[PDB]
């Protein structure tokens, strides 16, 4: 084994299929859809911020 | 998110009721456990509904 | 009134009377430089 | 995840039947809308994991 | 397949044991419903030591909850992980204890003792090979002290071959939390001496110092304290539940620690404990784990081992580690602290290794210390006993519900005899 | 029927009923439940510790 | 007032003597014994009480 | 399950009971009709109220209280106004003739007229109770019903109910302010008969709370409503652990065991902290050590007996709110190291802690500021021997000429009861002297 | 007039468990055994016959009203601890006076 | 030996993530207490004015 028994070679953002990915309700294994850069939290401190 | 270790426990400070519903009580001479339908504050439980 | 000042205490909390006597002796000394009645207080201040 | 979406939607469109002045944008309707959005986001993440 | 019957008495017992059940539940993978939801088969193999097959995949604890008054037991039921318990294991009266030993033991504890014996008999006869009982309570109150001692005595009478563990959190050096706790602790330990196989004395001041110094923890609360006690319970029973390189059960620990039947009061301790913001500064090795074990501030007993001598030590490690490293570390600490160990017993250390550490941890360790420093705790309780016994304060109560002064005299004489033996095997030399 | 002269009495004026208080207003939010920054929101490097 | 100040000083000296006895008892068990300094301390204790 | 029966006897008892049950209704969310504001499920559904309120088949909360007086004015004022539908009308016992500040009238005359009906109502309430914890009896050591009928009722309760808890909340006559004239006579005669038939008696005067409202609350002219609100806060902090979950629970059977060192010594004091207003609490950082020091300060005591003059025997500290036991332990340790607070030599373990997580509720339009933590400080000290000596001196001054004795004798009490009562409190006075060493 | 036990259920049917906070009355638990042919020792009227060991208690039972209770009550100390010798003596004195007055009022 | 070193590194990094998360939650709870105290002062200013007393 080229890695410890308690670890996996793939990561959370690495999970990809080997064969053709099935069509499951629009979501496809391998694709990452929109990156959605707008989810950056508002850390300004104004009322209503994060 | 934290693993369950003695130094990694946190509590909600905005809880404001802290009641105690007498689920465990008696009847006319017997010990009646009774199932709890409500927990501490007054919210319903979330395990056996 | 003097008719109500010769009464022994209702409680006996000293086992043998020897310890009672040997405590109230030097307690009657300790009542000086106290606060309030019976000398049960702090030793005032300076 | 399916049932809290039902809870939030039924609460929203039960509270929409309030009378004239009682139809108020209280700070519970905002949180309930954000709950709808968060439920939909969590359902999307779980369906991605399912795929 | 061995079994442990766990009994928890008093409000302190019903809090600490509930926390213990919750810790071992989310260590074995049991959900708040009661079903198994773990990943490995090791969590499922040795599960009967604490649980019973209720419904398919549902496992119920073997707990017996005892109280004179339904106080914290109701809050335990209404809290998280509170419906895993069998609903008729809750045995409860309606009168109070009043932090009164005789109320817990003689008058008001007499009406519940038959029901508790019925419940624990039903629990114990279901096990194919029962190993022992584990009682959690406090030596400061009425339910934890009186009913606890009565339960230990009756369980010893019915089963005089099983291992009796009692945890029994003891009165603090500073701050009281009960004004009659010298009487309560003396009258309780008078029967804990002659009945229990082993007792793990825990001090809340030691727990507070552990939280403040080794854990920062500006808002500790009792949850972290019961969590630490629960971690020590899991550490002392982990060799039954998970396989390891060197196993040691409760009977093996009892054999390897107590030299004489009177001396069975221990100092539990847990490692590793890290202040929040120091895990990057520390590196996990077996030497630092062992040194944190043998540090004087790490044990949950307020008495200082430097004011005494270690009769025996039990070290139960949990994690993938080397037996050479473990034995070398025990040899190193024994050789360097050569004045803290009794000279007439070589290798005052019983080691055990479990292969399954707690989740989120690589290595964990449990230290059990039978030392002669327990005489400080017993001398403190004896001094605070004889301070008020000479004036008969708070004793008209105990006389009112009906014991004699000869019981108090016998209890204080038994405590003084235990102090004398612990002092004798601290200055006794080999040759 | 209620009694409309309780203002003369001392116990009526000091015992007139008003509803209770709930302490946090319905805009107070807890920041402990916000999502973590991505440096601390990593993956669990240990998968099978048994 | 002056005599009470002197009494306070005497009691403080009593507390110092008790502390000195405890720190002397802190000593290793090999020396211990009965010393002329110990007899002087007991004599001082008696003189302060008188 | 943890049921308690509250017997409020006398005008002081009934007014304190008004201010108490108002706070209890505000705590348990009960309207002055007996009904939940919401339905059976939401806004409630718990059973935490059963310590004080029983539940009929429909969902109406009725209190476990018995309101007793011999005059009809105050009881009828309760019957007609605000909480007119909450209190049970059969639990609102009143008579025709008042006792008119007379122990013997309350003990042998009109007080003995009503005791059969009062015990009937009490036994009906106890049959309702299913795990009764004790009787909280609210009265004064003033005149009339608060002395005579309270002592007679407690004698009958000790006769029929055995050794059940009988916790008194007693209004003690202040050293300077006192309303009646025959008040020392009544107080001597009622402490003589309530020495034996009692378990514990929390002693709360009026002048100390007047000084507290002047100094800490800035009312500068408070009244009986404010006084009874503070007494209601005290009794709520005492009874809180039977209704709200806490780290350390304290039940009513424990106060006697942890506050009565010897028989006939069962008179502890009371203190609530932090009793303070909003414009002063704005500038403070109120924490465990600060409120413990405020409790042990000899100015927040709610009876005019400064603890500098005596030694503590027992100390019940009831912490209530978002309080942490670590800071509780640190505060009690620094109090023990403090020297002005003096504890008796035969009691090294002088403290008893009860921690409850429920924050202190506030009455709308009340006096106290809302705080996250509070302490009920409950001390048994020998400083009350000064008050007993002063009251015995007042009795001896009144009894040397034997004024106001013809009333008592000519309506029915033997004159030897005066002498034996003064002998009993002389024995008590020597008892406190012997305990103090 | 016969509260003759319940064996397994003696834990229940207790006055403390059935909401009776008053002190309870002690009937005779654990029934005894007889031989047979019990004497009739009566007539068809309600009489007790001649030579029967008639009791010396009141035929109307023992109960005292409020206006015949003692003016002073001891207080049920049952402890006799940390009290002086005259305290023990006069506590016995009031207990004896209590018992005598209740016996005289019943009889 | 590379496998053992990587296992030790993985456990170490998991613990660093864990206690940094715990410290962040500690500071979040401290800010929560600060905001609760500010809201309490605002509530006292709003409701408990002496003119509103009975
Ligand atoms: N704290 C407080 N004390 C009160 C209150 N009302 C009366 N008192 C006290 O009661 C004393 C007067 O005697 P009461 O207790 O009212 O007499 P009573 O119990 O009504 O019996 P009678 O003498 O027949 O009227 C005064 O000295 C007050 O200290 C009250 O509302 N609050
Ligand atoms: N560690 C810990 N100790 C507790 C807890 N609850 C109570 N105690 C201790 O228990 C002692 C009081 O005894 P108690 O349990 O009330 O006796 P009981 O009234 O008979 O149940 C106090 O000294 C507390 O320090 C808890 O949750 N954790
Ligand atoms: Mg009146």
């Amino acid at each position: 084994r080229p890695l410890p028994y308690e670890c996996t070679l793939t990561s959370r953002e690495t999970i990809r299929p080997r064969t053709e990915p099935p069509e499951v309700d629009g979501h496809i294994s391998g694709v990452k859809h929109v990156p959605s850069q707008w989810d950056v939290p508002n850390l300004s401190g104004k009322p209503g911020a994060a | 998110a934290l693993p369950f270790l003695p130094g990694n426990s946190f509590t909600d400070p905005t809880q404001r009721k802290f009641h105690r519903s007498q689920s465990l009580g008696y009847k006319n001479g017997y010990a009646l456990p009774a199932r709890p339908e409500v927990g501490i504050g007054g919210e319903p439980l979330e395990v056996n509904q | 009134m003097s008719r109500f000042s010769r009464q022994l205490p209702h409680l006996e909390t000293f086992r043998s009377p020897n310890a009672h006597h040997e405590a109230f002796a030097h307690h009657a000394t300790d009542c000086t430089a106290r606060t309030g009645t019976f000398g049960h207080g702090i030793y005032e201040s300076a | 995840k399916e049932a809290p979406m039902k809870v939030a939607q039924t609460r929203l469109d039960h509270r929409t039947h309030r009378p004239n002045v009682e139809l108020c944008r209280d700070p519970a309707q905002y949180r309930m809308v954000q709950e709808v959005g968060e439920i939909q986001d969590s359902i999307d993440k779980l369906q991605q994991k399912l795929a | 397949m061995r079994e442990i019957v766990h009994m928890q008495a008093g409000q302190c017992g019903n809090q600490i044991g509930a926390k213990f059940w919750e810790v071992i539940s989310d260590e074995h993978g049991i959900d708040p419903t009661g079903t198994y939801h773990g990943d490995s088969d090791l969590q499922l193999e040795r599960i009967n030591v604490y649980y019973n097959e209720a419904t398919g995949g549902k496992y119920v604890p073997r707990a017996v909850l005892v109280d004179l008054e339904p106080g914290t037991m109701d809050s335990v039921r209404s809290g998280p992980f509170g419906q895993i318990f069998r609903p008729d294991n809750f045995v409860f009266g309606q009168s109070g204890a009043g932090n009164n030993w005789a109320k817990g033991h003689y008058t008001e504890g007499a009406e519940l003792v038959d029901s508790v014996l019925d419940v624990v008999r039903k629990e114990a006869e279901s096990c194919d090979c029962l190993q022992g009982f584990q009682l959690t309570h406090s030596l400061g109150g009425g339910t934890g002290s009186g009913m606890g001692t009565l339960l230990i005595s009756k369980i010893r009478e019915e089963y005089p071959d099983r291992i009796m563990n009692t945890f029994s959190v003891v009165p603090s050096p500073k701050v009281s939390d009960t004004v009659v706790e010298p009487y309560n602790a003396t009258l309780s330990v008078h029967q804990l001496v002659e009945n229990t196989d082993e007792t793990y004395c825990i001090d809340n001041e030691a727990l507070y110092d552990i939280c403040f110094r080794t854990l920062k923890l500006t808002t500790p609360t009792y949850g972290d304290l019961n969590h630490l006690v629960s971690a020590t319970m899991s550490g002392v029973t982990t060799c039954l539940r998970f396989p390891g390189q060197l196993n040691a059960d409760l009977r093996k620990l009892a054999v390897n620690m107590v030299p004489f039947p009177r001396l069975h009061f221990f100092m539990p301790g847990f490692a590793p404990l890290t202040s929040r913001g120091s895990q990057q500064y520390r590196a996990l090795t077996v030497p630092e784990l062992t040194q944190q074990m043998f540090d004087a501030k790490n044990m949950m007993a307020a008495c200082d081992p430097r004011h005494g001598r270690y009769l025996t030590v039990a070290a139960i490690f949990r994690g993938r580690m080397s037996m050479k490293e473990v034995d070398e570390q025990m040899l190193n600490v024994q050789n360097k602290n050569s004045s803290y160990f009794v000279e007439w017993i070589p290798n005052n250390v019983k080691t055990a290794v479990c292969d399954i550490p707690p989740r989120g941890l690589k290595m964990s360790a449990t230290f059990i210390g039978n030392s002669t420093a327990i005489q400080e705790l017993f001398k403190r309780i004896s001094e605070q006993f004889t301070a008020m016994f000479r004036r008969k304060a708070f004793l008209h109560w105990y006389t009112g519900e009906g014991m004699d002064e000869m019981e108090f005299t016998e209890a204080e004489s038994n405590m003084n005899d235990l102090v004398s033996e612990y002092q004798q095997y601290q200055d006794a030399t080999a040759e | 029927d209620r009694r409309f002269d309780l203002h003369q009495t001392s116990s009526g004026r000091g015992l007139d009923y008003r509803p209770e208080y709930y302490f946090p207003a319905s805009d107070f939010k807890t920041t402990i439940n916000n999502p973590l920054p991505p440096q601390l929101a990593k993956q669990d490097e240990i998968i099978k510790p048994f | 007032e002056a005599l009470e100040k002197q009494l306070e000083h005497i009691r403080k000296d009593i507390a110092l003597n008790k502390m000195s006895t405890e720190i002397r008892c802190t000593r290793p068990s090999r020396e211990r014994g009965r010393d002329g300094a110990d007899n002087v301390m007991e004599k001082e204790f008696r003189h302060l009480h008188q | 399950m943890r049921e308690c029966i509250s017997i409020h006897v006398g005008q002081a008892g009934v007014q304190i009971g008004n201010a108490c049950w108002e706070l209890y209704c505000l705590e348990h969310g009960i309207q002055p009709d007996g009904q939940m504001p919401s339905d059976k499920t939401i806004g409630g559904g718990d059973d935490s109220f059963n310590t004080f309120f029983s539940e009929t088949g429909a969902g109406k909360h009725v209190p476990r209280a018995v309101f007793v007086d011999l005059e009809p004015t105050v009881v009828d004022e309760v019957r007609t106004g605000t909480y007119r539908q909450l209190f049970h009308p059969e639990q609102l016992i009143t008579g025709k003739e008042d006792a008119a500040n007379n122990y013997a009238r309350g003990h042998y005359t009109i007080g003995k007229e009503i005791v059969d009906l009062v015990l009937d109502r009490i036994r009906k309430l106890a049959d309702q109770c299913t795990g009764l914890q004790g009787f909280l009896i609210f009265h004064s050591f003033g005149g009339g019903t608060g002395s005579g009928f309270a002592s007679l009722l407690m004698e009958r309760l000790s006769v029929d109910y055995g050794k059940k808890s009988k916790l008194e909340f007693a209004i003690y006559p202040a050293p300077q302010i006192s309303t009646a004239v025959v008040e020392p006579y009544n107080t001597i005669l009622t402490t003589h008969t309530t020495l034996e038939h009692s378990d514990c008696a929390f002693m709360v005067d009026n002048e100390a709370i007047y000084d507290i409202c002047r100094r800490n609350l800035d009312i500068e002219r408070p009244t009986y409503t404010n006084l009874n609100r503070l007494i209601a806060q005290i009794v709520s902090s005492i009874t809180a652990s039977l209704r709200f979950d806490g780290a350390l629970n304290v039940d009513l059977t424990e106060f006697q065991t942890n506050l009565v060192p010897y028989p006939r010594i069962h008179f502890p004091l009371a203190t609530y902290a932090p009793v303070i207003s909003a414009e002063k609490a704005y500038h403070e950082q109120l924490s465990v050590a600060e409120i413990t020091n405020a409790c042990f300060e000899p100015a927040n005591q709610m009876v005019k007996c400064d603890p500098r003059h005596g030694k503590y025997m027992a100390c019940c500290m009831l912490y209530r709110g978002d309080v942490v036991p670590k800071d509780v332990n640190a505060a009690i340790a620094t109090i023990k190291t403090k020297r002005t607070i003096q504890f008796v030599d035969w009691c090294p373990t002088g403290f008893k802690v009860g921690i409850n997580y429920q924050p202190p509720t506030v009455v709308p339009g009340g006096d106290l500021a809302k705080v996250q933590r509070a302490v009920c400080m409950l001390s048994n000290t020998t400083a009350i021997a000064e008050a007993w000596a002063r009251l015995d001196h007042k009795f001896d001054l009144m009894y040397a000429k034997r004024a106001f004795v013809h009333w008592y004798v000519g309506e029915g009490m033997e004159e030897g009861e005066f002498s034996e009562a003064r002998e009993d409190l002389a024995a008590l006075e020597k008892d406190y002297e012997e305990v103090g060493v | 007039s016969s509260h003759f036990s319940a064996n397994q259920y003696k834990q229940a049917f207790d006055s403390r468990r059935l909401q009776n906070s008053q002190i309870p009355q002690t009937y005779k638990e654990r029934p005894s055994s007889y031989e047979g042919f019990t004497q009739i020792i009566a007539n068809d009227r309600g009489h007790l016959k001649q030579g029967v060991p008639r009791s010396k208690d009141s035929p109307w039972g023992g109960f005292v009203g409020t206006w015949e209770m003692p003016k002073k009550i001891p207080g049920n100390v049952t402890t006799y601890m940390s009290r002086g010798d005259p305290a023990i003596d006069n506590i016995q004195k009031t207990r004896a006076e209590h018992n005598e007055y209740m016996r005289q009022a019943v009889s | 030996e590379q496998r053992e070193n990587d296992r030790e590194e993985a456990f170490a990094s998991d613990m660093i993530r864990n206690d940094k998360i715990s410290e962040l939650l500690q500071r979040r709870q401290e800010q929560d207490i600060r905001n609760l105290n500010s809201a309490m002062n605002e509530f006292r200013d709003l409701h408990q004015q002496p003119e509103g007393r009975r």
